């Protein structure tokens, strides 16, 4: 069980760790998060009490290094850093645990929620979407734009999601205009799966990462990407049976986890109505359709 | 974005543009079967592609063979329209290609945009104008070439005949829209008004009669009265009661 120690907490902040969150007071003797489950990516995230515009965080994987958080009073945020000295780090963590100054990652034994949200998400794929090669962890915030949003301005600070555009030469074979526009199977199976993602696991990983950035940071471009990747499957007549069964499970847990009070801003009425009631796959997402109908019947 | 009353002069500037109307592409007669079910029988159709500045009409005849063994024909008709418009643009020399294509029906936007992806600098626009181009098939010579076609055919016409020798494109378009609005509201009455005086003929190379400037004023008046007479006949409205502002508004209204 891994640990992300904090140097200190000089400013009042709501701290998220995956789907959990807790309030830290200004100069509260808080020195980090312990018992973080090995085997998954994690996200530690922040919303300052004095300024909710500051909404930002770090994707990391404790298998890849020893990470800690330290507040920077110049840049005015909690920063993730890597400690290269194994023995200094172990000695820091042991002291803070002895003095019981760390919150425990509060996982219920029965509860597979985080696995179910991150099943296909891999740090090496995150680091290609979020390019900062000198760090093993990835910073995301509420304001970061996507490569696609920036084409319609700083490229170093962008989310490099795979561009999906239904009215693009990439999406439409010369001479198959109506066929490819009304049935996106070509675009899904040949261009995106075989061509760009190489397999459904990489496709689902990016879809799951987009959803989590939408949910945790209110990142608008991430929300657009999540819905585009759902719509591209639902608008294809020809999808492998395993991919439809897996998508239904993925979306079920995403809709289950979404805070009820954010449904209005995080869910696109048109895409969901089209996907569940009009698309080729309208009858292929049993679990998703039942949770959406019971939790968000107004949207539909 | 959308072409409307506010940006009407733009039709007559020097940027090449085409209107595309797809309302006569897929045409059927609905009938009873021997077993008392209902069936459709397709008849020949046409794409109405018009340069409003020059009067140049690209009439692509849609032969019923196009539909043979195809499903969801009203959907296919939009895509076939977009395919043929795309083929027409690619057939034109670069300096003759339109800078904008205005579709008379919003359902044509996605099909045309997808067929014209190769032409990113050609703008595909809807219009807020209610244009009476559906009445094209009430023009005898256009109806005749469509119904006689035995194969796919493109036929080129000038829908203004020689009017541009005497009037501006703005006035020529206004005359065309008034004639087509009249043909659309009461075809019998419109044809009577245009073809009653047998001394005024249609030249072999023209669509409309050879009216003098003064006769066009009389014709145009008779068309506006017909649209009002019919608008009265429709809504049960004493038209002899209406003022000239009241009257002006209803023609443009429609
Ligand atoms: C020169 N004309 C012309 C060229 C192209 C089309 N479609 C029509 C035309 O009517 C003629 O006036």
């Amino acid at each position: 069980m891994n640990t992300v120690p904090f140097t200190s907490a000089p400013i009042e902040v709501t701290i998220g760790i995956d789907q959990y969150s807790f309030n830290v007071k200004e100069n509260q003797p808080f020195h980090g998060i312990k018992d973080i489950p090995i085997g998954h990516v994690h996200v530690i995230h922040f919303q300052h009490a004095d300024n909710s515009s500051m909404r930002y965080g770090y994707w990391f994987d404790c298998r890849m290094g020893n990470f800690y958080i330290q507040y920077d009073p110049k840049d005015g945020l909690y920063k993730m850093m890597e400690e290269r000295d194994g023995a200094k780090f172990e000695n820091i963590v042991h002291n803070f645990k002895e003095r019981q100054m760390m919150v425990s990652y509060p996982k219920i034994d029965e509860d597979d929620t985080w696995y179910n949200l991150t099943e296909f998400v891999q740090m090496d794929k995150i680091r290609k979407i979020v390019r900062k090669d000198e760090n093993q962890f990835s910073y995301v915030d509420s304001s970061m734009t996507t490569v696609q949003e920036n084409e319609l301005s700083d490229p170093a600070h962008s989310l490099n999601y795979t561009v999906i555009n239904f009215k693009s030469r990439e999406a439409i074979r010369p001479g198959h205009e109506m066929e490819d526009f009304l049935d996106k199977s070509y675009y899904l199976n040949t261009v995106m799966l075989q061509g760009i993602f190489k397999n459904s696991s990489n496709y689902f990983g990016e879809l799951q990462f987009a959803f989590l950035n939408a949910m945790f940071f209110g990142n608008y471009g991430s929300s657009l990407q999540w819905h585009a990747m759902i719509e591209l499957i639902c608008s294809s007549a020809t999808v492998p049976k395993h991919m439809l069964d897996k998508l239904d499970e993925i979306l079920y847990y995403q809709i289950k986890t979404l805070p009820e009070q954010y449904s209005d801003i995080l869910l696109n009425e048109r895409v969901w109505n089209i996907c569940l009631y009009s698309s080729f796959q309208k009858n292929s997402l049993h679990n998703t359709e039942k949770i959406m109908e019971n939790k968000y019947p107004e949207l539909l | 974005g959308a072409m409307n009353s506010s940006n009407y002069a733009e039709l007559f500037n020097n940027d090449i543009k085409l209107f595309v109307d797809d309302t006569n592409v897929y045409r059927v007669t609905v009938h009873k079967t021997f077993e008392g079910n209902v069936a459709t029988k397709a008849i020949n159709g046409c794409i109405f592609t018009l340069n409003p500045k020059t009067g140049h009409l690209f009439l692509k005849i849609i032969h019923t063979s196009v539909w043979a063994g195809q499903k969801r024909l009203s959907q296919l008709a939009k895509w076939k329209t977009a395919e043929e418009v795309s083929a027409l643009v690619r057939s034109l020399p670069k300096e003759e290609q339109p800078k904008q294509i205005i579709v008379t029906r919003k359902a044509m936007l996605d099909p045309l945009e997808v067929h014209m992806l190769d032409f990113p600098n050609i703008a595909i626009r809807p219009t807020e104008l209610r244009l009476p181009f559906s009445a094209a098939m009430s023009i005898d010579k256009l109806s005749d070439v469509v119904m006689k076609a035995t194969e796919p055919q493109m036929v080129l016409f000038n829908i203004y005949d020689d009017w541009l020798d005497r009037i501006s494109s703005y006035t020529a378009f206004s005359r065309l829209t008034l004639l087509l609005r009249a043909l659309k509201t009461n075809e019998e009455s419109a044809k009577m008004i245009l073809l009653s005086d047998p001394t005024i003929t249609i030249k072999s190379y023209h669509l409309w009669p050879s009216f003098t400037d003064e006769q066009w004023i009389t014709i145009e008046s008779q068309m506006r009265d017909l649209i009002l007479t019919e608008y009265g006949r429709k809504y049960n409205v004493n038209i002899s009661a209406l003022t000239q502002t009241e009257i002006k508004d209803i023609i443009l209204g429609q």
